[PDB]
């Protein structure tokens, strides 16, 4: 059986989430003890980020950037720094940093 | 990204589709999806959980995350298709089980 | 003082039903027959 | 026997065999074609 | 999740008829029902065989 058509429901929470808060504040601390703010019960739009022509690197791992926007997480956590610009090849997962 | 089995809470900016009993669609709910006949059922979920799973440790039943209303996922209908057939040297007629 | 556990400090591992199954879990549980403290 | 082998076939589907999820709607949902067909393709060898 | 039981040719019913048949050429005709024709004997004298 083939079928009829496709229905979405995600809660009926349409409280937009702090992105434009995080990406946006005044003073990223020293990576040495970074901010970290806990994204809860709010809608995502991940593709204010994925479109920006801001960013240097956009580099995702078990998702990809442009399925982000059509998903549903448990939380988020939000781990925001500054580094000098070449520490980036040691912001990956298993490097020996 | 967390991305665990709990009850997810923060989702993408997603349409928000009316539900349909009694007829196999292709559902997401909270992100996680499948394609199922969706009815609504007896199953007496209790107030803190979100859904069934199976002996089989496939997912069962679902409660709409607009409605607390249980609805069980029964996979869309499916079978063998099997052709009786005396010999080509007799006749082209056939039946299909 | 120290005090019987005895089949108790059970609870759902998760928010999943499971209706007529026999399900096994790895998780933090009260160890059952071991000593509760007890205070006044 | 017959019921403990059909249950064994069944619970392996739930096996991960080095994917990041046995659930393969939720790889195919998460994941763009060319990291997909990696994820995949350790759920088929296990699962085969 | 594509397992599937196909159902047995013999009925359990059909498999009691063949059972039942064989119960009544062992009773009613010996062993002469497995070598073609039941010929009847009386049960005293088939025993008595
Ligand atoms: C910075 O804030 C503006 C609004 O003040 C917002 O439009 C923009 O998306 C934010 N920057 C980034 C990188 O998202
Ligand atoms: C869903 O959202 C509408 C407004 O868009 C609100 O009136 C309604 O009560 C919400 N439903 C539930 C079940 O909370
Ligand atoms: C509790 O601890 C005591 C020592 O305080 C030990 O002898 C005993 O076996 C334990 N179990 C019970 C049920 O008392």
């Amino acid at each position: 059986v083939q079928p009829t058509e496709s229905i979405v429901r995600f809660p009926n929470i349409t409280n937009l989430c702090p992105f434009g808060e995080v990406f946006n504040a005044t003073r990223f601390a020293s990576v040495y003890a970074w901010n970290r703010k806990r994204i809860s019960n709010c809608v995502a739009d991940y593709s204010v980020l994925y479109n920006s022509a801001s960013f240097s690197t956009f580099k995702c791992y078990g998702v990809s950037p442009t399925k982000l926007n059509d998903l549903c997480f448990t939380n988020v956590y939000a781990d925001s720094f500054v580094i000098r610009g070449d520490e980036v090849r040691q912001i990956a997962p298993g490097q020996t940093g | 990204f967390e991305l665990l089995h709990a009850p997810a809470t923060v989702c993408g900016p997603k349409k928000s589709t009316n539900l349909v009993k009694n007829k196999c669609v292709n559902f997401n709910f909270n992100g996680l999806t499948g394609t199922g006949v969706l009815t609504e059922s007896n199953k007496k979920f209790l107030p803190f959980q979100q859904f069934g799973r199976d002996i089989a440790d496939t997912t069962d039943a679902v409660r709409d995350p607009q409605t607390l209303e249980i609805l069980d996922i029964t996979p869309c209908s499916f079978g063998g298709v099997s052709v009786i057939t005396p010999g080509t040297n007799t006749s082209n007629e056939v039946a299909v089980l | 003082a120290y005090t019987n556990s005895f089949t108790r400090g059970v609870y759902y591992p998760d928010k999943v039903f499971r209706s007529s199954v026999l399900h096994s879990t790895q998780d933090l549980f009260l160890p059952f027959f071991s000593n509760v403290t007890w205070f006044h | 026997q017959n019921a403990q082998a059909l249950n064994t076939l069944v619970k392996q589907l739930s096996s991960n065999f080095g994917a990041i999820s046995s659930v393969l709607n939720d790889i195919l949902s998460r994941l763009d074609p060319p990291e997909a067909e990696v994820q995949i393709d350790r759920l088929i060898t296990g699962r085969l | 999740n594509g397992l599937t039981v196909l159902p047995p040719l013999l009925t359990d019913e059909m498999i009691a008829q063949y059972t039942s048949a064989l119960l009544a050429g062992t009773i009613t005709s010996g062993w002469t029902f497995g070598a073609g024709a039941a010929l009847q004997i009386p049960f005293a004298m088939q025993m008595a065989y």
